């Protein structure tokens, strides 16, 4: 049962994905799977259903007027508005899908979202201050959406794990979504509902498949799955957050992943990949697929 | 497992500048919202403030600071019990400051004379203006139950500590005195009751 | 060697053109007395590559005639001399036609297709088929490479990975012509970061492409993983495409270009995906750099390519040959590395092993041997004086009257793919055309922009073909944009626009910052119009005709006169007028002007200046640009 939840941030998020720095308006699906894995663990929940049946997807932008989607990577047919232009309404989708949009509307699409703007926050460590040194400044990357906008997601999974994603979420209003929490970040309200308009454009029967998520399949299904396909490699990495993992924090495995909106025409499913290395618990990494049928 | 939520307002009490180019304009202005443009209290100047206030008090490398505001240390890795989320400009505030013609930030000027010379040299430092109500909430995650009314007196020391100490900006100098209110300390995830729970 | 022959006698087919508006002058030469070149100058192959490429004062004609008065390897030195000498000369000597090409583009062009038509031939009717092919090399991720920087020996990694990676695409062209037994004519010309080649449609051609398209992306991903990764793309392409014929040399561009578009879009393989997530340990300690912990790591939190690459930046400006060969400090493809040492360290490094090729940075010596000329805009005014070598850009914050500021310019040519495809008109457009323009583009960029800069305390992060990063003292910064945009503007002759942004920050602000900052300036003063330069604020966004004379020239010159009782207090209470904006505070002003004891003629100009609202704008920028220079 496909699931909207829409997540309204009051205070500005970080979703680094490189650095402290910069700032994403966004997260793949993988970040939000590994908060969620957490949360549960934080609660004492059960993993059964997140690691079985749990396919979700990336945070993609909402706004007042309609919600976006990934841009699909099919040929066009100047290009460098279309280059530019990262996340198509879900009313233009078909048309975008058929070609119908020209340069000027990719412009005109990209302007039209409005989800909020990015700037830099520079703090300090003053703790080496009393210790006869001095204070060391950094930067975090903030990006703080509009009132009318916020973050969605859907997914789709059995009714019990429908319930536990509700109280995970719930859990997860205050426990923060993103990185640098606990510093003032992070915190949303969720609100967790069902879409016709999803679920209609979800089911359909096209000839192509983009992804909604940062996948990856396994051996085989990735060997009858790279044919004429168009992609893009998203480097997942990171270090592990956890208290019962080693003594200290280390990096873990470096993961490559597709990113969403990615045109594969075999459609191939996921697994969460493990990238634990030697570590006390294994620390999971969604690449499950979350397939959008659609027509060129 | 349980969360518990405390919200309140800060009362700015002296011209708060949190801190945070073009000739003869603010030289220093405060942290303020992108698309709002309402000063802000981001939640690391209140935690970092309270860390730093209960290390006066109990002493850093205590556990009880070190269980409270995080750690990341070798073996030692403990998460963050207090989570504070940024301090926005209230809009019962809002209201107050939009009656009066009056503006959300006052541009407080300065200087320094030096002592050789003697020459001032001015600066122009934004403060947000006295009476503006910051609405603060603060996330307590309840690691440990039996640790709780502990936690629980270290956070009203340090608040009790920070009433008579400054927020942000020099203190010393007479900004960024403020003064909590606590609306709740109502528990928001878990069943842990927290009633009996007080901050001030 | 029949091949050798014919590029000579290709190259020099129309070197009796100059003695004849001054085949028997090559005849005067014993070593070019050859059979091939004197044949082809007055075989076969010859006319034909001319005829497809085809589809001011007598003393100083004499005079270039006596400074022109042919074994293996040594076609480079061949080459570098006809560029360096026929570039003024017109290709057609008196014609109807205009004389767009030059007589080096030509022989250049016609020695290229020359080569093409002898490889295919060795594998009107003839213009028809399918001989040769338009390649193009184009890395990815190439911005990502040189602004992801630790900020400890940012500045440094900024000069030398631009560089760094300009030096690379020149390797990957030069290793492709070694591996097709052509010359450095074979290749159309390279933009920055983009290489166009023009090469025979052979099976062995083919092969070679796919082979070395292979092998640099296995090089690539060893190296720097999904930073860098070069595409090659190619289209055949007939005699009749090449000569504009049907209308199909734009069509050509545009197919190869969206062939190399979708050749990105599916990058890896199978396999490489499987090596790529099959990591077998994770790795603790990382760069701090590229943030890469796969590779091992020094003491000193600084990767080997790192490392390399700082070397090379120290190295850089302090020499002029870069070696590539088995023994140097950066990587380089084929198991290469890349050297930047002394003419004497050249020579060793050329003696000690073969196969080591040397590129000489900016100089028109061609006598030297086995050289290429590369170009490159290395203008750093800290390293004119060893002192200020020492300090760095501090230097160029030193300033003894002035805030003592650090500008960032991030210049970019507007629209020039539409030019390049668009711009030149249908019956002008060939490939001679398109290599002159972008030579031309190059000269300017890599070596006309440290003439431009010359004298100034500007130190040129990387030149490229369209990019143009800058860094020195503000008021130096926005001079030379300025001086810059108007040698641009003749050198043009219009057609062509850059839009620009200057960012003024401190000493110690981080490079990140202000790289992020001016950049995001930059992109504000592209906007729609373009031919914009975003100064300081974001929010205030000018014109070059703006900045250059209404906001400096009119305004801010005349403050500076009057200036110079009038003090600062009287500028800033002016400023604190005009920047109030109310029209009470134009009347508030009108009193104060009143009251200045300033001359009336500048009295009613400010007036007048204030009561508009563009040159409000104009007004402030001018008095904040005044009060900025007179400080103490
Ligand atoms: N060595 C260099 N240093 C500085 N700038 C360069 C250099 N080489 C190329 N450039 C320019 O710098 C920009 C780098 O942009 P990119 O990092 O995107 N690499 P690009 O060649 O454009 O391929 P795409 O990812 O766009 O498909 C280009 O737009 C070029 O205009
Ligand atoms: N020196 C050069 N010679 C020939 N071609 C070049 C040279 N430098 C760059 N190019 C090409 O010129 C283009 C410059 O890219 P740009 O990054 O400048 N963006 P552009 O296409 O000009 O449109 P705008 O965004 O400015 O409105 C490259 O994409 C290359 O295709
Ligand atoms: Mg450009
Ligand atoms: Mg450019």
């Amino acid at each position: 049962v496909v699931k909207l939840v829409k997540l309204t941030f009051k205070s500005p998020v970080h979703f680094g994905m490189k650095r402290l720095s910069d700032s994403n308006h966004t997260i793949a699906a993988d970040t939000l799977f590994s908060a969620l894995i957490i949360e549960a663990l934080q609660q004492q929940l059960e993993l059964s259903h997140l690691l079985n049946n749990l396919v979700i997807t990336d945070l993609f932008p909402y706004n007042k007027t309609s919600y976006f989607l990934p841009k699909p990577l099919i040929r066009i047919e100047g290009y460098k508005a279309f280059k530019k232009l990262t996340y198509i309404p879900v009313e233009n989708y078909s048309e975008y899908l058929r070609g119908e949009i020209d340069s000027l509307e990719a412009s005109k699409i990209a302007e039209s979202l409005n989800l909020g703007k990015a700037s830099l926050s520079t703090k300090v460590s003053l703790q080496a201050v009393d210790h006869n040194g001095e204070s060391e400044p950094y930067s975090v990357g903030n990006f703080t959406f509009y009132p009318e906008s916020g973050l969605y997601f859907l997914a789709k999974g059995n009714a019990d794990t429908i319930g536990q994603l509700e109280i995970l979420m719930h859990a997860l209003q205050y426990s923060g979504i993103g990185g640098k929490r606990s510093a003032g970040y992070g915190q949303f309200r969720c609100t967790i509902e069902d879409s016709g308009k999803f679920d209609s454009l979800l089911s359909q029967t096209g000839n192509i498949a983009i992804l909604l998520s940062s996948a990856m399949a396994s051996d085989e299904e990735l060997v009858d799955c790279l044919e004429d396909a168009r992609y893009l490699l998203k480097k997942r990495t990171g270090f592990v957050q956890s208290k019962t993992y080693a003594d200290q924090l280390v990096k873990k495995k470096d993961f490559y992943a597709f990113s969403a909106g990615s045109t594969f025409y075999q459609k191939f499913n996921g697994k969460i990949f493990d990238v634990s290395d030697n570590g006390r618990h294994s620390v999971y990494r969604y690449a499950k697929a979350f397939w959008l049928e659609g027509k060129i | 497992y349980s969360k518990i939520r405390i919200v309140g307002k800060i009362d700015v009490l002296t011209g708060l500048h949190i801190g945070g180019s073009m000739i003869g304009a603010i030289a220093s202005p405060v942290v303020r919202d992108p698309y709002s443009r309402l000063p802000i209290i981001p939640g690391s100047s209140i935690k970092g403030k309270m860390r730093s206030l209960l290390a006066k008090h109990i002493g850093q490398d205590a556990p009880e600071i070190l269980r409270l505001f995080g750690s990341s240390q070798k073996g030692a890795i403990q998460s963050s019990r207090l989570q504070i989320s940024d301090a926005f400009f209230s809009k019962a505030s809002q209201e107050e400051f939009d009656k009066k013609d009056l503006a959300y930030t006052e541009t407080k000027f300065e200087n320094t004379i030096s002592r050789l010379t003697a020459v001032a040299n001015p600066r122009q430092i934004e403060r947000v203006t006295r009476g503006a109500s910051f609405d603060f909430h603060i996330i307590y995650n309840v690691e440990n139950i039996n640790e709780v009314m502990a936690d629980f007196e270290n956070i009203k020391t340090a608040i009790h500590l920070l009433e008579n100490d400054y927020l942000g900006g020099g203190g010393t100098r007479g900004n960024g005195r403020i003064r909590f209110v606590i609306d709740s300390i109502d528990t928001v995830v878990g069943d842990f009751d927290s009633s009996n729970l007080s901050i001030k | 060697n029949k091949k050798l022959e014919l590029m000579y006698g290709s190259l020099l087919h129309d070197i009796g053109k100059i003695v004849y508006r001054s085949s028997q002058f090559l005849n005067k030469f014993k070593p070019f007395q050859l059979s091939g070149i004197v044949d082809s100058v007055s075989a076969y192959i010859t006319y034909i590559a001319d005829n497809i490429a085809s589809g001011y004062t007598s003393s100083q004609y004499a005079a270039l005639v006596n400074k022109m008065t042919v074994g293996p390897d040594s076609f480079s030195s061949l080459l570098q001399w006809t560029e360096s000498l026929w570039s003024y000369i017109p290709s057609s000597t008196d014609t109807n036609q205009v004389m767009d090409v030059s007589l080096y583009d030509h022989s250049k062009i016609t020695c290229a297709i020359a080569s093409c038509i002898y490889d295919y031939l060795t594998e009107k009717q003839f213009y028809q088929e399918d001989v040769f092919l338009l390649v193009s090399l184009d890395m990815s991720g190439i911005q990502d490479f040189i602004y992801n920087i630790s900020g400890s020996k940012a500045l440094k990694s900024l000069r030398s990975r631009s560089f760094y990676l300009e030096t690379m695409l020149e390797s990957l062209v030069d290793d492709l012509l070694s591996d097709l037994e052509l010359s450095r004519a074979n290749l159309l010309y390279t933009g920055g970061g983009h290489a166009y080649l023009l090469l025979p449609n052979t099976e062995r051609a083919r092969d070679v492409l796919a082979s070395f398209e292979g092998e640099m992306k296995e090089w690539f991903i060893k190296i720097f993983k999904t930073d860098l990764s070069v595409a090659i793309a190619y289209k055949a392409c007939t005699g009749e495409d090449l000569m504009n014929s049907n209308g199909t040399y734009s069509d050509l561009w545009q197919t190869v270009s969206r062939k190399l578009s979708d050749k990105k879009a599916h990058k890896y393989s199978l396999n490489e995906i499987k090596l790529f997530n099959s990591t077998i340990h994770a790795g603790t300690q990382e760069c701090k750099e590229c943030l890469r912990s796969d590779i091992d790591i020094s003491e000193d939190s600084l990767c080997k390519i790192c490392e390399g690459i700082i070397a090379i930046s120290n190295d850089l400006r302090d020499y002029s040959f870069f070696v590539v060969s088995p023994e140097g400090k950066v990587p380089l493809p084929r198991n290469r590395y890349l050297s930047v040492e002394n003419q004497d360290g050249a020579e060793r490094k050329i003696k000690m092993n073969k196969e080591t090729r040397i590129y000489s940075k900016n100089q028109p010596f061609v006598g030297k041997q086995l050289v290429t000329n590369l170009w490159m805009c290395d203008y750093d005014f800290s390293t004119l004086n060893p002192e200020t070598k020492k300090q760095g850009i501090a230097s160029y914050v030193n300033r003894e009257v002035g805030i003592p500021r650090l500008g960032v310019l991030r210049a970019d040519i507007d629209n020039l793919g539409t030019t390049f495809i668009k711009g030149i008109p249908e019956q002008y457009r060939s490939i001679s055309r398109t290599a002159t323009l972008s030579r031309q583009l190059s000269m300017f960029f890599k070596f006309e922009l440290s003439n431009i800069l010359k004298g100034a305390r500007i130190s040129v992060i990387y030149s490229g073909g369209d990019d143009l990063f800058l860094i020195g003292a503000w008021d130096d910064v926005i001079s030379k944009a300025l001086v810059l945009r108007k040698a641009f503007t003749r050198f043009s002759a219009g057609k062509l626009t850059f839009s620009a942004g200057i960012g003024m920050y401190p000493v110690k602000y981080p490079i990140s910052k202000m790289a992020s900052e001016t950049g995001v300036l930059e992109d504000l003063a592209k906007r729609g119009e373009k031919n914009q330069v975003a100064l300081w604020n974001d929010s205030k966004v000018f014109g070059w005709s703006q900045l250059e004379e209404q906001i400096l020239k009119e305004k801010m010159i005349p403050l500076q006169e009057a200036l110079t009782e009038h003090g600062k207090s009287f500028l800033y209470k002016m400023l604190e007028l005009l920047r109030n904006e109310d029209q009470i505070n134009i009347a508030r002003l009108a009193y104060l002007l009143a009251r200045s004891s300033l001359s009336e003629e500048l009295t009613q100009s400010i007036f007048a200046w204030s009561q508009n609202k563009q040159q409000k704008v104009e007004l402030i920028t001018a008095i904040e640009y005044l009060v900025y220079q007179i400080r103490e």
